[PDB]
């Protein structure tokens, strides 16, 4: 046991990622939104979470007319405020975790939303 | 319907899936709060980091352990660590799997009671079972006749077992583990000049310990050797960029385990609580409990102890009994390995504390089911 | 309802509109009044010229700055400068737009208190907000982890920032900047013959400094190089028509920044304040503060400053640590750009100091809202 | 043959003669050197000024302390301080008297090693002995059961002692002494307007602190009182003739000793390192360690400290335990008084480190004899 757990965790992450991205793609394709291919890079700027979340809820969500990093973090703050307003209780989920693309966390809040609605 | 096995230790939490052979995800169990003033309006800053996240975003944080000396001294955030493990690290629904928890012997009853209450009334597990940490070790080692000695960051047991018959009058507990070794190392680092004070620096001291400290075979000899400078020194390199060179405080940190007076304690070292735990057993048992000393737990991974312990015991036990120290290479995850085994035994499904039993009995059912 | 972002530094007043990417109006913050005798019965000679107007007609004026070293000395005319900005340059009744002012760290409380009292009780702005400069510089640079070296004409202050969490126990504020460099330059010219004494002559010396002075790389070597007369000399043409030729003192004026002993100060040059402000922060933060040293402000627009700074910092940082100096091309306006970004965010709107709140609490509300 | 007891602190140097009741000559331990240009041919301008002489001629000097946080940084000028205090202050021949030196707990070994090396190989004293400070404090207080709290200009440490038996596993060193208080004060004056940058001005701020700052009893209540301007203000007359009026920051400066979050430190104030040190001892000792809390060292000479300390402790200790702080009126020289007592004991005079022992063993002998 020369610390083989690395590969086990990575394969677990892969099998979670495939199902998660299939679910989010099937949800994007209902409202006429373009599908995505990368779970961990096409969620940096925090925009695709916003329209996805409004399609999950059914309301409007504005976006900041910017492109720098602080704009991404403001979008993700919006996402987390919206999520909290629906009593979705996340713990180690912050604005910087998404924008840094943290695998262990970037598919933690997706599972939270999934478990909340689905 | 698989079950969960989370060896919620006192240092790093190690959780995973029953039946498997390795924890899916391990991580230090520290919850951190940011302490400096936050001035950036558009940030999505959380208010409580936990796990490797808190370990990384460390300079802004007051790291704190919820579990101390095996017992849980903060239920507010131990709940946070469990939430983290269930939803972010494994991403599973608690309402679907039964959970297996571990614990140390001679722990307050309120600990396991509240543990069960929280695992039912908050995560709604269908079934939960809390086992003693030094028996899953025997399961994992495959034996049935040994004297486990697990330790690290909070405790040090000795649960002598003859044949599925633990001898509960001969279990010695001793609170002399990784955290106390860490603090002692941090305190002797001062005399060279280096001064680590905050928690963000206690982490660096722990990491110095893990990869520099070894256990002397003969302490009074190694000390006199390290006096005339030799190959003893090493060089760790902080995240600051500066390097340090500890040469002597490498076997003087883990020598605490064998001389607990180094930190101001009466209790005898781990090389002697083992012998006392044996001598409390029966004569017809010692003659082979000597021959199965299953070491477990984290802090038993120094490049030393697997031999200095044997050397120190064969100077106590009679000159005839044959002594042997079973130190498997993964003597760290052995508790969780045993957990993944025990949760997957056919003859075990009549042990869990089903939710019906909790509702018809209250939380005080753990004492009678375990 | 777009807001206003008027960063009124010690020297130039850069104002504009929240949201855009450039300040509309830029002009020095001087208030000139005539001194010579006026003999013309019909002229509409105004009372006090202010702005680049008062710069062009500086032959018969006594130019004078209201802001000295960040703090505000004369309020009767700073009111005039704000009035000018609002009514002649931008031409916008402030009663509609909010306003975002900028200050410096470690400034007398009464400064920002009177500033907001004036803004509400003389312009009736609907809401105002005063934000520290070296945070807006990070905003503009799009970072969240830097150590902002801001310096122009009034101050030179670092503010280390890790992730939106500034460390107010480590901001160093050296009070040496463009105006002191200009005074030293005009004091060091006179060893060749050229004498600049009046305030107009001081503006001329500044117009020299801005376009003939660079920063040496190895100052001691550049001395002996320019000793044997070489390509160093330049020729600048005063508004009179005559020419001058400064050869040596074009790199000794900004070497003051790195050795403030040239002007009798005791402090350490802008490199050691940066290194000390880094060493005050935590070990985990030093690694990635060493890599993002966002320069800002005017005075850091000297030609060879991004390299002298880097060499000087690498000379005292650890050997294995990576140093990078983030010197954007238009760093002069970086503070205002960050201000425009900050006021144009959506989350920010709950941070303004509504006029109602000022009527409730009074001027002390700034210390608790900012 | 009498002996020398020089409590070479980290601020003032209190030296004298073994046996007496008061030090001969005390003086700040600052070595100053001129920085301005000297133009007068016929002067006896000394190279470097040291002591109260330098403290008199500041406006020419760069005052630097050799000792920072207990440890000695510059070994060149500390030699000058000892030379001064042996010849110009006491006017004694060092080759005749044995010398007693003091130190703080948890200091680099190299500190006392080189201290001995300099004391023998340079001054050729007949014998030398370095004793921990907070033990001499008990000596002078005439007790044998206390928990000293030594603190001034440097380190702050407790040394619990039960019956001549120190408990080395329960001392709690902390680097939050008067120098950090002074720097925080001269950082917090800037709110009112007065800036003090140079070292010659840092002395002025220390002097303001020493005779204007008290310790609140209830900090929040005192703060809420100072908001409605009242009898808190006090005026101080600089050596320039101007006056300043610090109202609020008369307790906000020494409140650091209890909330070291005001400087970015993580540790808990002196009211709680004391309680932690007591709880680290044994149960049978806590009952009469709570009774004798000897305070020593300068920084414990604020007005309201023997009361806020007592309240803050009795708010922690069990409800049925009698707390008493022993704060003598000479709690500033108590360390040296204990030194004079000790060096004049008929029993002790065979514990020195005679020159023979140093020459036969080497500088590593202080760890053996102390
Ligand atoms: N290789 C090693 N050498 C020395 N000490 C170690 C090593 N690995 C881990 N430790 C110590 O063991 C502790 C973790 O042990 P572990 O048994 O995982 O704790 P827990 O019982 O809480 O799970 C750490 O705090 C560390 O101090
Ligand atoms: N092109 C330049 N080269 C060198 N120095 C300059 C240049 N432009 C401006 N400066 C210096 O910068 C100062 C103005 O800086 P600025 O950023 O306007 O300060 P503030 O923050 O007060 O607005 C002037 O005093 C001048 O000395
Ligand atoms: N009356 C006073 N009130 C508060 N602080 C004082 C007073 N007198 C001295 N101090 C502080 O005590 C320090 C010197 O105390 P001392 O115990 O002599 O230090 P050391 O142990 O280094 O000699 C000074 O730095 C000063 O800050
Ligand atoms: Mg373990
Ligand atoms: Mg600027
Ligand atoms: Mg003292």
């Amino acid at each position: 046991f020369s610390d083989i757990i690395k590969s086990r965790s990575d394969e677990h992450n892969d099998v979670q990622k495939k199902t998660f991205t299939k679910w989010i793609n099937a949800r994007f394709s209902k409202s006429g939104k373009p599908p995505i291919n990368d779970m961990f890079t096409d969620l940096k700027d925090g925009r695709k979470l916003l329209d996805l979340l409004e399609g999950l809820t059914g309301t409007s969500l504005p976006k900041e007319r910017g492109s720098t990093r602080v704009h991404a973090l403001n979008n993700v703050n919006r996402v987390l405020q919206v999520l909290h307003q629906n009593n979705v209780e996340l713990v180690n989920i912050g604005g910087t975790d998404i924008v840094d693309g943290n695998h262990k966390l970037t598919l933690g809040l997706l599972w939270s939303i999934i478990l909340h609605w689905q | 319907t698989t079950a969960l096995v989370c060896d919620n230790g006192s240092g790093l939490v190690k959780a995973g899936f029953a039946g498997d052979d390795a924890p899916r995800a391990v991580f230090p169990s520290i919850v951190g709060r940011p302490r400096h003033q936050g001035v950036m309006v558009g940030m999505g800053q959380k208010d409580s980091y936990v796990g490797d996240e808190a370990q990384s975003k460390r300079g802004i944080l007051t790291l704190k352990y919820p579990i101390e000396h095996g017992i849980i001294t903060n239920w507010d955030d131990m709940e946070k660590i469990w939430h983290h493990t269930f939803y972010n690290e494994l991403r599973v629904a608690p309402e679907e799997h039964p959970t297996l928890l571990t614990e140390a012997p001679l722990n307050p009853k309120a600990n396991r009671e509240k543990m069960t209450q929280i695992m039912f009334e908050t995560f709604n597990v269908p079934a939960m079972y809390v086992a003693i940490q030094a028996v899953l070790s025997l399961y994992a080692s495959g034996r049935t006749t040994g004297i486990v000695l697990d330790s690290g960051d909070g405790v040090t047991h000795n649960v002598p077992i003859y044949e599925g018959y633990a001898l509960p009058h001969a279990i010695m507990r001793l609170d002399l583990a990784g955290r106390d070794l860490t603090d002692y190392l941090m305190k002797i680092l001062t005399e060279r000049g280096y001064s680590f004070v905050t928690t963000a620096e206690r982490e660096i001291v722990r990491d110095i310990k893990e990869k520099l400290c070894y256990v002397a075979l003969d302490f009074e000899n190694e000390m006199a050797t390290a006096a005339s400078s030799s190959s003893l020194e090493k060089s760790y390199e902080l995240p600051d960029g500066q390097v340090i060179t500890i040469g002597n405080e490498r076997f003087r940190c883990p020598e605490t385990l064998f001389q607990p007076s180094f930190i101001g304690m009466e209790s005898a070292g781990i090389h002697e609580t083992t012998y006392n735990s044996i001598m409390k057993c029966d004569i017809d048992i010692r003659k082979d409990l000597y021959a199965n000393n299953v070491m477990s737990g984290g802090t038993t991974m120094y490049p030393g102890i697997a031999d200095r312990m044997q050397k120190e015991i064969t100077a106590l036990a009679p000159s005839t009994m044959k002594i042997k120290i079973i130190a498997p290479p993964e003597r760290k995850y052995s508790v969780w390995i045993g957990g993944s085994i025990l949760a997957s035994l056919s003859t075990f499904q009549q042990m869990w504390i089903t939710k019906q039993e909790y509702d018809e009995a209250g939380p005080s059912i753990v004492h009678r089911k375990c």
